[PDB]
């Protein structure tokens, strides 16, 4: 009888208390998706931060959640419209496999993967931390004569050094021209889609490079500040 | 590969089928002798609804 | 070679199922009455989940449903009373399917997680976690207590055990992931609609599948058999959404409108069959009538985008939950 | 007289502006699921103190204005100088509680998310009215505001005028709480806010090599202080230096305090969500 019916309303009242205290605690942590090539060098970064692998890693005493969705040599992705309320998309990328193409270039085909992610009806308000792996293999590949890049991408050749790129403290002008152009190879197809929803941060890291935390709390700090700023149509 | 693909079509092509009058005038029938009992199409009763 | 046989035979089919044609389902129904325009309103507004909603199951009784999202959390509500029977934290954070017994003893859930974990609501514990598949698993559904078929990431398709917690069958033969399946009202037979165009039928016992629907040309996301279990229906990114009947073995009508261009997420039938309702990308759901496949109404209450559909055994209401994390209660 | 109906005209006209704006904010925010959010709650609270405002003494205003008599009692004399008071002091506090909860979200977006939440906006806009109220109703109705200079003494003895005299004190306190502080909040958070603005617009010319904040800042900051800040420069002046103010100029820009209520659903509602909203009530 009515019995029954207080006892469900009390059940339905703990449940409500136990959501709201989940609330409390999903509101707080920030959810990143890790996707990048196989061959990139994730595994190396993501032990630098710390089916699915998640990890929990907190800095400033901010809770960042981390998903990889690695293997099964999927395509033709659909698991990548269920990630539309993560802060931001890391992208790792390997700068230095762009002379070893896979029967297409390797970082061709990372290209792509950045225009489909990029091009996505679903992410259309979701920003990219672009990392760029292997800068010292980079500039062991760009100093001996082997390879080049004029050879394999042919927007090299005619291409230049930005006036305003900042040159690492010791580096070569080559390996400064190689990096840079490939950054704004990545940048082309970040700025051009986008109308200022979500933008894209390429950073250039090494395997040795630890700092790779404050780089992702910090860009995701600058995301959800331009987030902000652009609802109330500041920015 | 090929061979799994070529038996399966092979299995497949083996079925009987009826004309899709046939198949059509059954559907129909189903939905018209079934469509007494049927809250969605008919507006239930505001008493026999649970809901409201 | 090979090649050239598996052509000659598909043409073959081809040709048989034109020949089998005489004509559309239109020209029969032409001369009925039309349903008319069914109005429908939110009897019900269930609240309480945190992230957005992708899938619900009816219980055998029209009391109670199952719903899941992304915050951890496979929700039981009892739709009449509005209230939270249960509520299981999920190890995956991310879960695509739920699942909810005849008996109603047992809740399964799936997820981006190769795992599907089935949930002891009358002991809420992991009763069984059945792991074995490559991709995420999409949909999966009852048979019985027992068994359970489940739609995986990769083309297999499996049937399992729950007690012994190993496949007792495969099912092979698809090219893209599988999306979405559908039982019968008798637990012999099963489709299941994947990223190609084909559609499926598969035979539990047997293992095999006896027919192949391609008539879609996109991504089959949602799938639903007639009540009568001859016919099912597929939806698509392409708004068309497509009734194909077993018997005829070929397409009979697309559900298709040329203001709509958003695919369809979720497909569900009517008890009587005479009412087609999908779900869509446009946030908003649309009732199809069947028969004329002319849309007899409009569900534009949710904010978000819809994801899953389900019509009660009984037939009395209509319950879409949408990615504003609001599962709403039509009738 | 064609000088009285025209300012009646005027005044219903931004009577019924006001109401119709007001009302539409708060159907637009209670009707949808969508809208309601923790800021959605302040913008509630401000469209209901601007209804309010609209609703009691703009039309009694422009009565007494135009009958030039108070026709009711004096008890609603007091009732409707309380009533003002609380709406205008509700209105500004809010609009400054809006602007905080803009510093905190774009300052620190790490930690907006557990700052605000629905009950802690909730004991926020409590707050705002309850101080709102305590300092209108309570020096007015308690009669602590009331002059000792005889001028004063004949109107509020008099049951037929209805005019507002008070003493330097509670005038400069009213001002103070209801404008003063808030203003001095809200240009704080507002330069906060531009700074950082800036220096995210300045990155993002860092990056990506190959205005906006300004015009919206100019706006909220502009708009409300053309419409409040000579009145309470008048309301200062008035009790500090009696003989220079005229009592038309007074009502005049209290007046125009009272359009600023009527202004701000146009500024604060302007979000593509609240103009869908506004097309499907619509
Ligand atoms: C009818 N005139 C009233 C009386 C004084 C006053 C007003 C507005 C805000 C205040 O903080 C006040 O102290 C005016 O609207």
């Amino acid at each position: 009888q009515r019995n029954e019916e207080k006892a469900q309303r009390e059940a339905n009242k703990k449940i409500e208390k136990q959501l709201q205290k989940d609330k409390q605690v999903y509101r707080a942590t920030h959810r990143l998706l890790l996707l990048g090539a196989g061959e990139s060098g994730k595994s190396t970064i993501v032990k630098q931060m710390r089916g699915i692998f998640e990890t929990k890693f907190q800095v400033d005493k901010v809770n960042f959640h981390m998903f990889d969705v690695g293997g099964q040599r999927d395509e033709r992705r659909k698991w990548i419209q269920c990630f539309n309320d993560v802060t931001a998309i890391i992208f790792v990328v390997a700068s230095s496999s762009y002379n070893m193409v896979i029967r297409t270039n390797r970082l061709q085909e990372a290209l792509n993967l950045f225009k489909s992610i990029w091009n996505n009806r679903w992410l259309r308000t979701i920003s990219v931390i672009l990392f760029l792996n292997k800068q010292d293999l980079l500039a062991e590949k760009v100093l001996a004569g082997k390879s080049k890049i004029e050879d394999y991408f042919p927007e090299f050749a005619r291409y230049t050094t930005p006036e305003d790129a900042t040159p690492e403290p010791g580096e070569d002008p080559r390996v400064t021209r190689a990096k840079y152009f490939i950054r704004d190879e990545f940048l082309r197809i970040s700025t051009a889609s986008g109308d200022g929803r979500h933008y894209c941060y390429p950073h250039f890291t090494c395997a040795v490079d630890t700092e790779n935390i404050r780089r992702v709390f910090n860009d995701c700090r600058d995301i959800i500040q331009r987030m902000h700023l652009r609802q109330y149509e500041l920015l | 590969q090929a061979r799994k693909l070529v038996e399966q079509l092979k299995m497949e092509a083996n079925i009987d089928r009826i004309k899709v009058s046939k198949a059509a005038a059954d559907l129909m029938a189903y939905c018209e002798a079934h469509a007494k009992e049927d809250p969605l199409l008919t507006p239930v009763p505001a008493s026999e609804n649970p809901f409201r | 070679q090979l090649r050239q046989e598996a052509e000659q035979l598909k043409n073959q089919i081809r040709d048989a199922r034109k020949a089998c044609a005489d004509a559309t389902l239109s020209q029969i129904t032409n001369n009925i009455d039309p349903v008319g325009r069914i109005q429908m309103r939110t009897r019900r507004t269930l609240r309480g989940h945190l992230a957005k909603i992708y899938a619900m199951h009816w219980g055998t009784d029209s009391r109670l449903l199952v719903s899941a999202s992304q915050d951890g959390k496979l929700i039981i509500w009892d739709s009449y009373t509005t209230n939270k029977v249960h509520a299981i934290p999920l190890r995956s954070s991310w879960v695509m399917t739920c699942a909810y017994a005849p008996s109603g003893n047992y809740v399964a859930c799936g997820g981006l997680d190769n795992i599907c974990s089935i949930y002891n609501l009358k002991t809420v514990r992991v009763s069984r976690e059945l792991a074995g598949h490559t991709g995420y698993l999409s949909c999966c559904r009852f048979l019985d207590d027992n068994q359970i078929v489940t739609s995986s990431g990769d083309t297999t398709c499996a049937l399992w055990d729950i007690e012994t917690g190993q496949q007792t069958t495969t099912f092979t033969g698809h090219t893209g992931d599988v999306m979405s399946l559908s039982l019968a009202p008798d637990t012999r037979l099963f489709v299941s609609g994947a990223c190609d165009a084909s559609a499926k039928l598969w035979d539990v016992r047997e293992g095999m599948c006896r027919q192949t629907f391609t008539g879609h040309e996109s991504d089959i996301n949602a799938i639903c058999f007639f009540p009568n279990g001859n016919a099912f229906a597929t939806g698509s990114d392409d708004a068309t959404c497509r009734l194909f009947d077993l018997r005829a073995d070929q397409e009979l009508m697309t559900y298709s409108h040329d203001n709509i261009i958003c695919g369809i997420t979720s497909v569900s039938f009517s008890k009587s069959g005479r009412l087609l309702l999908a779900g869509y990308d446009d946030f908003n759901c649309n009732v199809w009538d069947a028969l004329k496949a002319d849309r007899a109404g409009v569900l534009a209450g949710h904010d978000n985008r819809v994801s899953c559909l389900g019509v009660t055994d009984d037939g009395m209401a209509v319950a879409t939950g949408s990615w504003d994390s609001f599962l709403k209660i039509w009738n | 007289e064609v000088w009285v109906v025209g300012m009646g005209i005027v005044m219903s006209l931004i009577v019924l502006a006001i109401v119709f704006g007001n009302v539409l904010v708060i159907t637009a925010i209670a009707k949808f699921e969508r809208l309601q959010t923790v800021t959605n709650y302040f913008i509630t609270s401000l469209a209901c103190a601007d209804l309010v405002m609209g609703l009691a003494v703009v039309p009694f205003g422009a009565a007494h204005i135009l009958t030039k008599t108070w026709t009711f009692g004096n008890f609603w004399c007091e009732f409707w100088t309380s009533i003002d008071v609380l709406c205008v002091t509700a209105s500004i506090e809010t609009l400054c509680v809006i602007a905080v909860d803009r510093y905190f979200a774009i300052t620190s977006p790490f930690k907006y998310q557990s700052l605000l939440t629905k009950n802690k906006a909730r004991v926020i806009i409590l707050m705002v009215w309850i101080v709102s109220g305590l300092t209108s109703f309570l020096p007015i109705q308690m009669h602590w505001y009331r002059a000792t200079h005889q001028e004063a003494i004949n109107c509020y003895a008099e049951e037929t005028c209805c005019d507002f005299f008070t003493n330097q004190a509670y005038a400069i306190a009213s001002s103070i709480v209801s404008f003063y502080v808030p203003l001095v909040i809200m240009v704080f958070v507002y330069s906060r806010v531009f700074q950082e603005a800036k220096r995210q617009l300045q990155k993002i010319d860092k990056s990506e090599g190959r205005h906006k904040a300004l015009k919206t800042l100019g706006i909220i900051m502009g708009t409300f202080t053309l419409c409040w800040l000579p009145f309470f420069i008048v309301n200062i002046v008035h009790v500090i230096q009696d003989n220079l103010i005229r009592k038309e100029v007074y009502i005049l820009l209290n007046w125009i305090g009272y359009v600023n209520s009527g202004f701000n659903p146009l500024i604060y509602c302007r979000s593509p969500d609240f103009r869908i909203a506004f097309q499907e009530l619509l």
